[PDB]
């Protein structure tokens, strides 16, 4: 759970080259894809 | 649009938005003004 919602954790990072806010914005554009209800957070280090 | 009642919403905000409200930087006390649902047994004592 996740500020108190169910959630799941997905850990990656950026494509060798390529930028962590690039692969952040990458992971953004994926999220708004997905079913209805379906939202994101980002914690810890991207928190940060 | 005419989809949900009063005891609607109040469930919705009680169930959705409040805690995330509760713990937003800054807020001290949130007081719902409505009520949360609860499974809700009505008895009848002639039955009974």
């Amino acid at each position: 759970r996740y500020n108190g919602l169910p959630s799941m954790e997905i850990l990656g990072q950026a494509a060798p080259g390529k930028s962590t806010g690039e692969a952040m914005e990458l992971m953004e554009q994926l999220a708004s894809k997905l079913p209805t209800g379906v939202g994101y957070d980002w914690t810890g280090m991207s928190y940060q | 649009d005419g989809t949900m009642t009063q005891e609607d919403i109040s469930d919705y905000v009680a169930a959705n938005m409040k805690d995330a409200i509760s713990r937003t930087s800054g807020v001290g006390d949130v007081q719902l003004f409505g009520s949360q649902y609860a499974m809700r047994i009505w008895m009848n004592p002639n039955e009974l």
